[PDB]
């Protein structure tokens, strides 16, 4: 059960850090975007 | 080997042997037009006899020719005249075998003057910089492992971006950590003081060293935050991979004494000397 609840963690935190990637893809995708206002 | 160029130097050499003689005979074609200050003219006549000391040199040219021969004689190129009458009309192709080369003689001046570049902008005509595939960082350090007594190892246990160590004679070993593409926020220490094998439990960072690797790893943070080109990330992780390879030694101390501080290194112009001082 520990090891069966172990993955339901380990695969939710590799989601996280999927997350985080995807993320730091769209957070990379708007620095650029931050850059054209010339205000 | 590659000596044989030199001998096309020792072709240039006999050309003088001639011209020497001709530089002789031409001086003694004349007398003094008009000297009115010394007699040297006459030693300017020795004068030319003194360079055809240099064709005495050539025969000591030889001392240093004549490495090896290589089995095989004529390299496999009179081959195809071995071919009957209806081979010969050939002789293009080794015509285009110098062709070829220049062809990319010419590249190699005409890409090292691509080096100053006019492209005024770089925007607004246009796309996603960062890799998709996580196929092209196991290229790349196949690319990098493609180089000999260096070798390298990555398992990136973060995540997506990458995670890579590399080795070198000492124990010096590199630990970088960047995105998809290009190296960023690297670390260096030495002698098992990061031990990114198992360290503690994985691949650790510590961000730590004795004080005297600090130095290295900030030049190397600079170093790529700095050949950082627009495109060609294979060429950006090759050049980080030389300028790593340049610290294989830490022998030589050039423009000051060994003594200055703890070590010295700055080489990002592809040779090293005494830091502290650039």
């Amino acid at each position: 059960r520990n090891q069966q609840l172990r993955a339901l963690q380990e695969e939710c935190d590799r989601k996280l850090i999927t997350l985080r990637d995807e993320v730091s893809i769209d957070l990379y995708e708007l620095e650029e975007e931050y850059y054209s206002s010339s205000s | 080997g590659v000596n044989l160029e030199a001998f096309s130097q020792a072709i240039s050499a006999i050309q003088a042997l001639r011209s020497s003689v001709s530089r002789v005979f031409d001086c003694l074609k004349d007398g003094m037009r008009n000297k009115e200050t010394l007699e040297g003219r006459e030693k300017a006549f020795i004068a030319n006899f003194q360079d055809n000391l240099h064709s005495v040199n050539r025969d000591l040219n030889e001392l240093e020719r004549l490495s090896n021969l290589v089995g095989k004689p004529s390299e496999n190129h009179p081959l195809h005249n071995s071919g009957l009458l209806s081979l010969d009309p050939y002789s293009q192709l080794l015509q285009a075998y110098k062709w070829s080369n220049k062809l990319q003689y010419h590249a190699g001046l005409a890409s090292g003057l691509l080096n100053q570049q006019s492209l005024k902008r770089s925007a607004n005509q246009m796309t996603t910089l960062v890799l998709p595939p996580q196929y092209v960082d196991d290229v790349i350090s196949r690319i990098d492992r493609m180089f000999p007594e260096m070798s390298i190892h990555l398992s990136r246990p973060n995540g997506t971006s990458a995670m890579l160590l590399v080795t070198l004679g000492k124990v010096l070993k590199v630990i970088v950590v960047m995105r998809s593409l290009f190296i960023d926020r690297t670390i260096v220490k030495g002698y098992n003081e990061s031990v990114y094998t198992e360290d503690g439990k994985l691949d650790i960072w510590s961000k730590s060293s004795y004080q005297v690797f600090q130095k290295v790893t900030d030049h190397a943070t600079t170093a790529l935050l700095h050949y950082q080109l627009p495109q060609m990330p294979d060429v950006v992780v090759r050049s980080f991979m030389t300028w790593l390879r340049s610290y294989i030694k830490l022998f030589q101390a050039p423009c000051q004494r060994c003594g200055k501080f703890l070590q010295d290194g700055l080489p990002p112009t592809w040779r090293d000397f005494r830091t502290l001082e650039a």
